[PDB]
């Protein structure tokens, strides 16, 4: 039983492949390191501390949502800055990334269904004693907010902006001021809030 | 329904203008490398014509040496096969054909010294049309 799984995060949506990856999935590893020859010994290998960049590359095809929607959809996510999950379950892996190159092709029979050729890329996020930050930060939420009874400012920033002391970046908004009374500190239940960004 | 067959009985043979009267079996075939190229649109594939290639064979039994001392020179065939039932006679000429290989030598037992070519032809021409 193989399954590919690509939850996407910043649109909400979780693509199943209808169809195997055909002949063979590969995955390879190659550990980082770069030759020095001294004199009189000859070559030696010294290994570089950091990880590789891997892809996983594979073609299926999409028979007859449609193909032509499924393509569209794939050849958006392409653009998409923000990562890709994709797990697949026989082979055995989970993890984020990204897609370099993506192709569909119509063949002279068949013409419904759609060849795709996919490759992709490890994702790895730039944070540019005391725990780690190892953890991926890839949650989403709506662009706009509907307060709850229970709900602050403070908290809704905390929820959906971070720090929680963010709050000023969400009522220094004008619609935010306008729906929000000239007190910060009173928030009223259903109206809409937007967080910046 | 009537009989208006043919048989090869009636076949008249001139290689290069001289009647080979001993030939028993001969057959040409002008045959046309046609490719055939699959479209996107179309369900069914499409089939082009190519240039066409002339062959033929030729084999009798032996009474001379004309085919070894002929060699790879090139020559004419001239096949006339005539109705004899009703008047009316085909009659075709391959233009330009050439031996592939020289039946050099040939013989088993105490059967007859049959002898086979084959080779190609450039065209043809058309001269009765039954």
């Amino acid at each position: 039983v193989i399954d590919i799984y690509l939850k996407n995060e910043k649109e909400k949506i979780d693509f199943h492949f209808p169809v195997n990856p055909q002949d063979s999935l590969s995955i390879k590893k190659e550990k980082r390191f770069e030759t020095v020859d001294i004199v009189n010994l000859g070559e030696f290998d010294i290994k570089k501390e950091g990880e590789k960049i891997r892809e996983i590359s594979f073609k299926t095809f999409l028979p007859n949502k449609n193909p032509i929607e499924v393509v569209a959809m794939l050849e958006k996510w392409v653009d998409q800055a923000e990562p890709l999950r994709l797990i697949i379950t026989g082979f055995g892996y989970n993890g984020l990334v990204t897609i370099s190159s993506f192709s569909n092709t119509q063949t002279a029979g068949r013409e419904e269904d759609r060849d795709i050729e996919i490759t992709f890329r490890t994702y790895r996020e730039l944070k540019i004693t005391d725990l780690k930050d190892n953890r991926p930060n890839t949650q989403t939420k709506s662009k706009i907010y509907t307060v709850k009874a229970s709900d602050t400012l403070y908290k809704i920033a905390k929820n959906l902006l971070g720090k929680g002391s963010r709050w000023p970046e969400i009522y220094n908004i004008p619609e935010n001021k306008k729906v929000i009374g000239k007190n910060p500190n009173i928030i009223k239940k259903g109206k809409l809030v937007i967080p910046s960004k | 329904e009537e009989a208006s067959f043919l048989n090869g009985s009636d076949v008249v043979i001139l290689i290069d203008g001289v009647e080979e009267l001993y030939m028993e079996e001969i057959k040409a075939d002008f045959e046309q490398d046609e490719q055939s190229i699959k479209l996107l649109g179309c369900q069914n594939e499409i089939s082009r014509v190519g240039t066409t290639k002339g062959s033929f064979s030729l084999n009798g039994y032996k009474t001379d040496s004309k085919f070894a001392k002929l060699g790879f020179r090139s020559f004419e065939i001239i096949y006339n096969l005539s109705n004899s039932e009703t008047l009316g006679y085909e009659s075709i000429r391959l233009k330009n054909c050439r031996l592939k290989k020289l039946p050099l030598i040939n013989s088993k037992a105490g059967e007859i010294v049959k002898i086979e070519v084959e080779g190609s032809f450039r065209g043809y021409d058309l001269l009765n049309e039954l």
